[PDB]
């Protein structure tokens, strides 16, 4: 690995600098390069290696969505055959953005999650798992997109039952995997009312511990819990 | 329009 | 080459896919590749290579500035001492920088710029190596620094030569050309006077000009003569 | 504040 000459502290001081240079490639190679120098990570490195990579594979996402819709326009009446160009640049920008997600993934599985034994590592690791096979599921479109599906599910899932038992209702990590799991449910599994029965519950019982908080750990939560209700507005 | 998921700090 | 097996005109449709994915370290790919065909470019063409490499020097250059600026606030007084780092990763962006660079220099000259006869492509390639150059003046800080300014200043004078005997005052390639060589003067020259009065007369000489144009001529004259205004507020 | 020079179309 081209930064396993690097000292992890330089690793995650350039990824900062890579943070404020908006430069999110080198951010996430310095982040991976940390990561696999075998230490567990503090609350403000898996904030680094989760921005890095978020950016990343947001930037594919949304070239994706721009190429796959100027591709289904392609294949319909009326429109003019143009080759195989459109398809074929798809498909480079699809292979990438699966490199990213397996990349994370294997940072998960190697060995990130078996050694996360405290509830905030662990149902952050388990988050960003179904997280990016969530990503993965949005591009899927064989056999396996029902496997993917089901490996975000599981992790979720399994996130989910740490974080009702170890958690509180406000915990922004605890309250950002339940948005996260409501767009899975809406978005990929075909579940709305799965998704707002979540997005519901999750709010509600967030706005009854919000009297617990501090004014600054307040202010993290309504972020979160404002973007439950934005998306009720949308799914109702 | 796509639903919102947890953004970056 | 990697693009080397690709037909020249799926290169082109790729080009303009990557541009409205947002996807320009792409777009300058396939354009390198298109070039490497060793066909003179169109209009249309000429702007997707220019497009493309001004958006990744663009993220450079905005990058290494963010750098430089912490850089240069580590070394004063009062700073306390951070290690190599910073000095390490702006050197990483600065090469890269360089060699985006050398390769766009490297296209113009091998043999866009000799095989470039009439004026509207002569002129938009040597403003092109004056511009590569003067991104390469913005981080020298050595023996070189001079050289590459005079290289800069070279090219500028070539293509504003042609650009007078050539084209209407009102031509937007002859207008961006004199913006661009007014930012040299201000920038990079220590020339701030003659970037006035570069600035000055070319406005002048547009404003002379516009009655001749259409409409749609007219559109394109007057937004590069308002920047030209707004360097002028700018630097008066 | 930089210089403003030519822009994308
Ligand atoms: C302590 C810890 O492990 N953290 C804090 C920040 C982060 C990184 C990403 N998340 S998140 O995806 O759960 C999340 C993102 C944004 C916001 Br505003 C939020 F509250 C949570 C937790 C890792
Ligand atoms: C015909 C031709 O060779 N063209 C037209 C577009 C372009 C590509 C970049 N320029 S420019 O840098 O001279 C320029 C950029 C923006 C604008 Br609004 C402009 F008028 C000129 C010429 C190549
Ligand atoms: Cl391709
Ligand atoms: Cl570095
Ligand atoms: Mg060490
Ligand atoms: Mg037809
Ligand atoms: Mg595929
Ligand atoms: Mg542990
Ligand atoms: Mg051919
Ligand atoms: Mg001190
Ligand atoms: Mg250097
Ligand atoms: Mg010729």
């Amino acid at each position: 690995g081209a930064m396993g000459s690097m000292e992890r502290a330089s690793l995650i001081q350039k990824a900062k600098l890579a943070e404020q240079a908006e430069r999110y490639e080198d951010m996430a190679a310095f982040m991976k390069g940390a990561v696999e120098k075998g230490e567990e990570l503090s609350c403000e490195e898996r904030n680094l290696l989760s921005v890095a990579y978020k950016n990343v594979v947001g930037g594919q996402r949304a070239a994706w969505r721009v190429l796959s819709s100027i591709e289904q326009k392609s294949n319909e009446e009326g429109s003019e055959e143009k080759g195989p160009e459109v398809r074929e640049y798809r498909e480079k920008v699809e292979t990438e953005l699966q490199g990213v997600c397996d990349t994370v993934l294997g940072l998960l599985d190697s060995h990130l999650i078996k050694e996360a034994g405290d509830a905030e590592s662990r149902v952050f690791y388990l988050k960003m798992k179904g997280d990016y096979y969530r990503y993965l599921a949005e591009v899927a479109t064989g056999d396996d997109k029902k496997r993917i599906i089901d490996s975000a599910r599981s992790a979720y899932q399994e996130a989910m039952d740490i974080s009702k038992k170890e958690m509180p209702p406000t915990n922004p990590i605890r309250l950002g995997l339940a948005l996260n799991f409501s767009v899975f449910h809406y978005e990929i599994a075909n579940s709305p009312e799965e998704a707002i029965s979540l997005a519901k519950t999750t709010f509600d019982e967030a706005m009854a511990d919000l009297h617990t908080l501090s004014e600054d750990s307040y202010k993290d939560s309504t972020l979160i819990m404002q973007l439950l209700r934005d998306n009720l507005t949308l799914w109702t | 329009q796509r639903s919102t998921s947890t953004p970056n700090v």
